């Protein structure tokens, strides 16, 4: 078929397929010679769940009529895939050997373009791992050293070789020191993969391999270095080097923030168990040159590196990536050079005028950087004179947030975070009124900022109740639950608004809370008695809300 | 303090730099061997630098300025305090018809121009088409480096059988670099063959060549010049389509470029054709989409499939689609039968049902009235399981794009087998009679 229709060949193909995959599936050494003979003279189902889904009898037989068979019928990818499926079913199922162990060492061992050596390198060096001792470990130095001599022959050879002649330690200095030395100063999986583990697995000779391998070294070099020094962890060199080489060549895409979080971490960590060098470079490289990775690794490691720590470090953090992501995103203005003279802190009247003149003069996607900075400035500020602190924060905080889409999170944010951290009733009534009334975070922030502003303190409470209660009620569960719940509980330790507004706007499972809590709290703690008798009575009228009215 | 801002500020700043550097900093400043000899190369010197080093002595580390900076074969006897002073000499010695003919002749008889022509190429005739077409370490450094600076200068600054016939005796002769070659000799043979045989001088690339890159990338740069080329002007199509088709995150890549090319090649140009793309199309969508549907079913059951759920999905509705709308104008009722009921019945569900179910009746049109109906109503209705979806959107718009089959033997068989199981009856009888009783046909003969 190849000089050349397709019905003959689908036609023939497919109508004569039935004969050897029903006979050789239905008919059961069959499965190697009808396998091999009819695979290599030109059916994975039946094969690999036939083989794969099946105590010496099984294993013996298996083993001595597939070795013996594979190795007695091998002399492409059937030796491949049978090998591979064998060995990989067998190895990978089996977690009586002598015979097996003799015969496939003794032929394995002495029966030895890219597919024979690929092939056989990764099918005769795979199953290694898995009187044997001086034969299977005295054979990986002629069969590799004599087969070694393009990456899928030194990556199998220096694998295979480094890990069964080192998994069998647990004569050594020319392998290990030749090996290491050899297969860690030359494709990243296999330099990755092998040194970090034939470095991390196989432990006089560490300050001559550590000093001269890590001494004598650019990704390569950095990505094995870090990774290899990293992943088993005399200081100075591995704290110059692994921060000098990681700040270094990481401040000039998983690499720079692997290597850099790898060697920032284990060489901080492992070292901090001389300080201004360390303290100074890994502050300034790790503060300048910066999204989970980098605020949980900045703040915890510039946080926990150093009660006043995190208080006191916040500040630099926060106004740095503020400013930094804020100047550098958008520009336009004059804080671009906040880093320099903002991050040179590091060595009462000290925190608040280094914070307050550091604030205030540097500070001349805005809800998140404006309610952050002001949340983490004013909480980090004022909770560590008074009169420039309270009078210019509450100067500026009201002006700024009172001078001011923008109106609702300034005025909310600032209002909010202002009133909490120690002209809004038109605004919020009429922006909430008409934005709820006209068709998420209107809801959450003018309801939380309205009820904690408004329940955290006479007609701004009759006015302010009775046109939210009316405008929120006349027309979702969190202005219900927080103003049921913050009205009940707050005035239940007047009666027209929360009676009118309850009794009124109340007539499913949240009616539950204020009939429950209202008539125990009202009939336990016992004009008041038309509302509570009218309402409880009027309204009771299912166990619980009918127990209560009729038992007490 | 002062030595490395005034070192590197003034020796950076500004052979006569190496001695001027190295005296200066080493004597006024009086671990100097990678600070003072990585200043040198980071930003007559074999000579100067290895006789005044030397003979001003301080050994070992002298071999560092090996790795630092005619004359250069001195550097070599660095290497000492036919093998450690031949490659100095030999490659120092010949450092344009001086290239090719010292090159060719030296290299012959027994790396400056790719690594050379970078710098005077890239920092702003004869040398180009000479060096590169005048070229076991020898044939292929020189070929590699000639080739590559040659076809990434020639092709960046803006004839194939030379390259094309040379690189696999020397890839194939030396390999018992694929972006260099991948890229030149797709670029090359792309923008030269269609800028104006593809199958005999492009199936020794992609048959010699491999491994991913290289099997990956030969079916769009052969899919798109041997379909930009051959369409832009029978064995070509044949050989093209069948070795392209049948030799095959690839998967999206060589089925998309391979069913697009063959498909619009095939299409744009008569039953052999339809035949041919009809059984081949049926069979790779068939094979692949039970390998897929068997192999997500027995993994996902047993105990990364939006990408296989998805590239099955779309491949097979858009190559479906595109060989039925392109194509209409015993292998096909078991491979369409059984790619549709095992590809289906593994927003999605209105589309993929659509497009999934519409080329049974799209497709089939004309006649296919008793094997297209018996194994989508016997394979579909044999299963059971767990499905809804299929059975709606597939009756209902099989049956109301258009049934009698469909209804009188799920009727018949289900009325006459049934005397979680009784949920296929309210639903066949239900849909069965509003779909029959709602289409406005006659037939009749049932109430």
């Amino acid at each position: 078929t190849p000089q050349v229709l397709d019905a003959r060949v689908y036609l023939y193909k497919r109508i004569f397929l039935p004969i050897c995959i029903y006979e050789s599936e239905m008919h059961g050494l069959p499965a190697w010679l009808k396998s091999f003979d009819s695979d290599v003279w030109k059916r994975y189902r039946l094969e690999l769940m036939q083989l794969t889904a099946l105590k010496g009898a099984p294993t013996a037989l298996t083993d001595m009529r597939k070795d013996i068979i594979k190795f007695s019928w091998n002399y492409l990818d059937d030796n491949t895939s049978k090998q591979a499926a064998y060995v990989v079913t067998a190895y990978f199922i089996s977690r009586t050997p002598s015979e097996l162990t003799t015969r496939i060492f003794v032929a394995l061992l002495r029966c030895h373009d890219t597919r024979y050596l690929v092939k056989q390198a990764l099918e005769l060096l795979a199953p290694v791992l898995s009187f044997y001792p001086a034969r299977d470990h005295f054979i990986p130095n002629i069969i590799t050293a004599m087969g070694k001599l393009q990456q899928l022959a030194i990556d199998l050879a220096e694998l295979i070789l480094k890990w069964e002649t080192k998994l069998p330690k647990s004569f050594a200095q020319r392998e290990a020191c030749v090996t290491f030395l050899i297969r860690y100063i030359c494709e990243n999986e296999l330099g990755k993969r092998a040194l970090n583990i034939l470095y991390e697995l196989l432990g006089v000779t560490v300050k001559l391999q550590f000093f001269e391998r890590f001494l004598m070294s650019l990704l390569g070099y950095c990505l094995n270095a870090l990774e290899v020094l990293a992943v088993a962890l005399t200081t100075w060199i591995i704290e110059n080097v692994s921060y000098l080489q990681k700040l270094l060549e990481k401040c000039l895409n998983q690499d720079i923030q692997e290597i850099l979080q790898k060697v920032l971490g284990i060489i901080l960590e492992a070292i901090n168990k001389e300080v201004t060098n360390f303290i100074s470079l890994i502050v300034n490289i790790i503060g300048e040159d910066l999204t989970s990775v980098a605020a949980g690794v900045s703040l915890c490691w510039t946080l926990s590196l150093y009660p006043n720590a995190l208080d006191s470090l916040l500040p630099s953090i926060m106004r740095t990536f503020n400013k930094l992501c804020r100047d550098h995103i958008a520009i336009s203005l004059q804080g671009n050079q906040p880093q320099s003279g903002d991050f040179a802190n590091i060595e009462k009247v000290t925190t608040n005028l280094l914070e307050k003149i550091l604030n205030l003069c540097a500070a001349r996607s805005l809800d998140d950087q404006r309610r952050v900075f002001l949340s983490l400035l004013a909480q980090l500020i004022d909770r560590s004179k008074d009169m420039l602190l309270k009078v210019i924060n509450i100067v500026t905080e009201w002006i700024f947030k009172t001078d001011f889409t923008t109106k609702e999170k300034a005025g909310i944010l600032g209002k909010m975070m202002i009133f909490d951290l120690r002209p809004e009733l038109s605004k919020k009534f009429n922006q909430v009124i008409v934005d709820i009334f006209e068709s998420l975070a209107h809801t959450e922030l003018t309801a939380r900022m309205e009820t904690a502003f408004l329940f955290g303190t006479s007609d701004v409470s009759i006015r302010k109740k009775l046109m939210s209660i009316l405008s929120d009620s006349l027309e979702i569960d969190k202005r219900l639950f927080y103003i049921i719940k913050d009205q009940n509980w707050e005035y239940l330790s007047p009666w027209l608004n929360q009676a009118l507004q309850l009794l009124y706007g109340s007539f499913e499972n949240t009616l539950s809370p204020l009939q429950s809590i209202t008539e125990g709290l009202a009939r336990e703690k016992s004009i008041i008695d038309f509302v509570a008798k009218h309402n409880e009575f009027l309204d009771s009228v299912a166990g619980d809300i009918l127990n209560p009215l009729i038992d007490i | 303090h002062v030595v490395q801002l005034d070192d590197f500020a003034t020796r950076l700043k500004a052979q006569s730099k190496h001695s001027v550097l190295s005296e200066i900093c080493d004597s006024l400043e009086t671990e100097y061997f990678l600070k003072s000899l990585i200043p040198l190369f980071i930003d007559p010197e074999n000579k100067l630098r290895n006789i005044t080093l030397e003979i001003l002595h301080s050994n070992e580390i002298v071999d560092t300025l090996m790795d630092l900076l005619g004359i250069l074969c001195m550097k070599a006897i660095t290497t000492l305090h036919e093998k450690v002073h031949p490659f100095i000499d030999i490659v120092i010695e010949i450092y344009k018809q001086l290239a090719q003919a010292m090159f060719s002749f030296k290299t012959l008889a027994e790396s400056s121009l790719g690594n050379f022509i970078p710098h005077v190429m890239k920092v702003l005739q004869a040398e180009a088409r000479k060096a590169a077409e005048e070229k076991r370490a020898n044939y292929g450094e020189f070929i590699i480096g000639q080739v590559k600076a040659a076809s990434f200068l020639a092709y960046l600054f803006i004839f194939l059988e030379p390259y094309q016939q040379a690189i696999p005796d020397i890839i194939i002769r030396l390999l018992q670099p694929s972006e260099l070659s991948a890229a030149r000799k797709e670029l090359l043979h792309a923008t030269r063959h269609i800028l104006s045989d593809f199958r005999k001088m492009f199936i020794p690339k992609i048959d010699l060549l491999f491994t991913a890159y290289e099997t990956l990338r030969p079916l769009a740069y052969s899919t798109v010049a041997d379909f930009i080329h051959n369409v832009r002007d029978p064995a070509q199509l044949w050989k093209s389509v069948s070795i392209y088709c049948k030799n095959l995150a690839l998967t999206v890549q060589i089925m998309s470029a391979k069913l697009l090319l063959n498909l619009i090649e095939k299409i744009m140009r008569s039953r052999q054709l339809l035949m041919v793309i009809i059984d081949a199309y049926t069979k790779r969508f068939k094979m692949l989409n039970s390998r897929y549907n068997g192999i997500m079913k027995q993994h996902a059951t047993y105990e990364l499939l939006k990408d296989s759920r998805y590239l099955f999905k779309t491949l097979m509705t858009f190559l479906k689609t595109i060989m039925i709308g392109l194509k209409n104008s015993t292998k096909e009722e078991k491979d369409l039968m059984e790619i549709f009921a095992t590809m289906f019945i593994h927003p999605a569900s209105f589309n993929e049902i659509v497009r999934e179910e519409l080329p049974f009746m799209y497709k089939q049109m004309l006649d296919f009235a008793s094997l297209l109906h018996i194994p989508q109503f016997f394979l579909a209705s044999v299963i059971t399981s767990s499905s809804f979806s299929g059975i709606l959107i597939t009756f209902l718009k099989s049956k109301l794009v258009d049934i009698k089959s469909n209804i009188l033997i799920r009727l018949f068989k289900l009325c006459f087998m049934s005397v979680e199981s009784v949920i296929l009856p309210h639903l066949n009888e239900l849909i069965l009679k509003s779909l029959k009783l709602s289409t406005t046909a006659k037939e009749p003969l049932v109430y």
